[PDB]
């Protein structure tokens, strides 16, 4: 079995994949899509599996892409890229299926935002499909700062920052819940609790980590939004809600594990690669 | 020299007597970082992406 | 039978369509998505269909992500929108399955983008994954011309023109063929021939409809890409190759037709009406 | 005398001009600047005057520079166009002349529009130093709405968007000033009262024009703040601060006036072109 | 006498002038304005003269500006910076003056832009007034290259990009001249030569660096240049034309000048503290 | 008035005799057009798009 690690900027999660590659001998290849192109023909196909970790989601979109065209199964797929790249796109999935998310409305034009901060009220949060870290996720308290928020995004140069997610704002224990899960099982949960003057939960925004117990609930709702996305390597955030219970607020297709190996002493990187020796050898 | 954390891959950085505040070093991680002062310390953080504005 | 026409700006495509609506006796609402936001929830199940109208990409794909959530069947899909709205996405699904695509390196980055230029020589042609209308197709002569092109593309809003599609120059009939399918089935095709000053065959360039006749190797080869992305209505633009024969170069998932019926006398919106009418009563 | 009038986007104004000019018996041509180039060269200085009317700034900035260098007379200068046009080059001439202005921070990143946050307190106004119609001017009024605001501006596609003007709120009684002056002299002055869901004065906004008495010391700051930057047919902003008295807030080099011709009678376009005929005559 | 030197990107050029304060005994502080906010009062009165040195331009304009308002006098002026950083605003003072410039045409518009190319013919120049290290210069040799080249200034983020300069092509001898002046005397001249696969002079695109002779013609055109404009220290691109001689193409207000020593032997950040100190002390 | 084509959606757009060639004016497709000589004829175009730039 021979694998390539497809890379732009080596963060600790890559060189950790890395370093689990070499100490369970898997014969491996780094291709830095930032420094080479990928050409359209068969030759790439002498790798069995494409671990795809770019930091940009168009890279990791593209390089899957690419991959895939050379009989190259990758991980994740670039249908899965796609769908856990975009919120609308997951939540679209995930409501189809009666899994709970938060309640939704799409605005696809200023006015249409306008209107649908009328039909919800305040507060809410607006969020694009798009985006990482909690970037431009706001908590929308009255009608003045709804309407800087949406002249701001329409000055912006990426079409899909001008969709609006317009949620119900959900407060209820001052955190989120972040999984990981490896071929559709579920490998382990944290909390991430929101830090002083922060209303969102990230990590890389002083998110701080605890430990949760995963119950019944919990796990079923996570294997099943993973199922529904055909996710083989994801993180799933989870929100707490006072009447709907469990949550899921997205799915991330690159995920970061830092905070996740914090957190729960798992081995992240271990347990993807005795999986992907497990399944394509 | 003095041993900064990369706050994008977490690799030592070693950053020369040389650098000042402000000052751009690149690391092996495929990261551009800045030099900067915290209280006594000198630490690493992204460096700013060329602007449309950015030169003489 | 209830119809749902979906649209933001109503070009004569949208109104045809809704005039075929009208005459077929189809019960049919329209929804304009630069007006009116969408909710995720089951109030748009009441329609049995959507066509998928709006000019905007996104716009496009999200208002089918909203209505699919809801049950209701959308032309085109969701997926079918997120594939051929991105020419890489397009020529990895083509490529996987034998079907003729154009000559293509993929290049992520600046660096990679010089790389791909040394591989290919000149001259090129050099295009971003999505645009309409031949907007950032260049024809890349030599190497001053492809190191300001980077430079501009580096400095765009959105990431997705960052990436760079280098192919492989096709000059062979001075045009290029665009085709019709409904349910997988060929309408039929015509020539846009390339006008003065150009070297893109679009109608919106100033390209000129002519015609062509169909042999079984162009049919195989629309019927064949078009039910490898699962298109319900779609264009499809193919070059001709002097050596690979018929090559697919995209498919657009929001088919203006205009000068398609100027060429053919074929009624679009019609066979569009009945295909629905027939399929989904 | 030859007028050019130099446009891109035809609105009312644009064509009160031209029917002033066409009714005072002014030979005139229109050049649009978003059809035509511009050559520099001795070409253009069949033109006596120039009115400089694009909607775009850089338009108006680079069209005025263009006809200057033929010796045109333009209306505004460049010079004139490239400090009105900016509210940093702008509150730097009024303020270093004793003109008074919102107590103002400049902030130019993300790391230091927080810290302007933290050093003045809420509520804040956060404006950009290019725009207009009140484009991303925002009213911040805790750490959250601070935050996804910096977050938002550093998305921007121009760099100057991303510069901050953090400065006290000044608005107490639903309305802000305009006036226009014509060779710094004051034309006149009314209000703009701020809509229901509002926080901004702009008749681009639904901003409602009504009248005012003009006292000596709103004239005497408004006669002082033009002559400071020079501009021949400017309009100018005022706040009225509940203990400070008029503060002067902008000044815009392409004024528009539908919004002062409600309120005040004056016939703008006339004025104008009295004025020309007046200074420039030949 | 106290200095203040703002800084946003600290590099050889900010390292070697706060050496020269040093080593001349000058108090000096450093500000860095990418991570102080400025405050309009009088606080900043405490410095007598500041060394304006941020990277980006609006940096540098805006400091310029907060630091005159407080009564420091700096170097540039924020209305140096203003017509220096804009080259249409440079040529449109040169030009008036009689100093000899690039033919040139400014087109506002995609539509203007192919008009001008029209007029003048190929090949030509077409750059954007605002940008520097050569970033969006582009060679103009064909229609084809015009059209693509509109297409992409189109595109981008700052509306005074899509500003056209088109102008003559003047190049005969593979570099250009660039001249350094302080206090509006000439402190010397070194050519930059074009290096392989390059259209563009800069030191930053691989400009090598040479010395020249400097006579009286070269001497008096570049101080009349900085004459009119009152640079205080100001760096001149001068373009030589086979029939017309020195041909001003732009003034920079912030000026990089590792390349000018290396050719001159100058010790720019030396010259430039003796004349302050000799000045403002 | 005159009866011009919309470049947008092919339908009849009634134009004032007021119109100079800069005006902008709506149609009910949802476009906003531009007025424009070419040579004997007004005619309609694609109106732009509000810059960041734009304004007094
Ligand atoms: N509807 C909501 N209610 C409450 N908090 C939310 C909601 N949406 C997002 N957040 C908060 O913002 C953080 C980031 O939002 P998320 O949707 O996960 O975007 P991102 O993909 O940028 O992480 C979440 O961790 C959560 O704490
Ligand atoms: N590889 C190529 N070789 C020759 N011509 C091409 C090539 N790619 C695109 N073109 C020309 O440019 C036109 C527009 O390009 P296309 O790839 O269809 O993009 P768009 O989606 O913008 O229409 C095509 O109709 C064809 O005339
Ligand atoms: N510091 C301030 N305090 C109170 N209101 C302000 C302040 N700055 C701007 N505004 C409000 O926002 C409106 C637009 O702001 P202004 O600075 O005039 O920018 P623009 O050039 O966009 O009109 C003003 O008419 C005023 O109502
Ligand atoms: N009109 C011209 N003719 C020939 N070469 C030019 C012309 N304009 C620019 N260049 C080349 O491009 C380089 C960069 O252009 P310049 O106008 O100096 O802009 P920048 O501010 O980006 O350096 C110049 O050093 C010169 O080699
Ligand atoms: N991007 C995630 C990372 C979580 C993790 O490292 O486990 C966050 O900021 O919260
Ligand atoms: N967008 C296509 C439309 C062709 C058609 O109308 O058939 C083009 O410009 O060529
Ligand atoms: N740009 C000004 C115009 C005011 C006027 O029309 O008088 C505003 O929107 O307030
Ligand atoms: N910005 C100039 C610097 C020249 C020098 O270092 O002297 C260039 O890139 O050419
Ligand atoms: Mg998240
Ligand atoms: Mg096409
Ligand atoms: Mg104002
Ligand atoms: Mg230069
Ligand atoms: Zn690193
Ligand atoms: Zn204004
Ligand atoms: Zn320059
Ligand atoms: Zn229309």
């Amino acid at each position: 079995m021979r694998v390539v690690l497809i890379v732009d900027i080596v963060r600790q999660e890559e060189k950790l994949i890395a370093k689990a590659l070499e100490e369970n001998k898997v014969q491996y290849d780094i291709i830095n899509v930032a420094q080479e192109p990928l050409p359209f023909n068969k030759a790439l196909g002498r790798y069995d599996v494409a671990i795809i970790r770019p930091v940009s989601m168009y890279r990791a979109l593209y390089s899957s892409a690419v991959l895939e065209a050379a009989g190259v199964h990758t991980i994740n797929s670039s249908d899965v890229i796609n769908v856990c790249g975009d919120k609308i796109l997951t939540y679209s999935k995930l409501y189809r299926e009666g899994i709970p998310i938060p309640d939704s409305i799409i605005a696809l034009s200023a006015e249409a935002a306008l209107k649908a901060y009328e039909q919800r009220g305040f507060p809410l949060i607006d969020k694009p499909p798009i985006g990482s870290w909690g970037r431009l996720v706001s908590l929308i308290r009255d009608v003045f700062e709804g309407k800087t928020i949406i002249e701001h995004r329409e000055l912006m140069g990426n079409s899909a920052l001008k969709a609006h997610i317009v949620q119900e704002y959900i407060q209820y224990k001052g955190r989120d819940i972040r999984c990981i899960a490896i071929g559709e099982e579920l490998l382990g949960c944290y909390a991430r609790n929101i830090p002083p003057n922060e209303w969102r939960a990230n990590v890389a925004l002083g998110g701080t980590p605890s430990n949760i117990e995963v119950d019944e609930k919990l796990k079923e709702t996570v294997v099943k939004a993973v199922s529904i996305v055909h996710g083989e390597f994801v993180s799933i955030d989870i929100l707490e809600h006072p009447n709907k219970g469990y949550v899921v607020n997205e799915l991330n297709d690159v995920p970061e594990f830092k905070g996740f190996m914090v957190a729960t002493n798992i081995n992240v990187a271990q347990k993807l690669v005795e999986y992907i020796k497990e399944n394509y050898s | 020299m003095v041993v900064l954390k990369c706050p994008v891959c977490n690799g030592d950085v070693n950053v020369p007597d040389d650098a000042l505040p402000g000052e751009i070093v690149e690391h092996e991680c495929g990261a551009q970082l800045e030099v900067y002062n915290d209280h006594g310390r000198l630490a690493l953080r992204l460096a700013e992406q060329v602007g449309e504005d950015w030169g003489e």
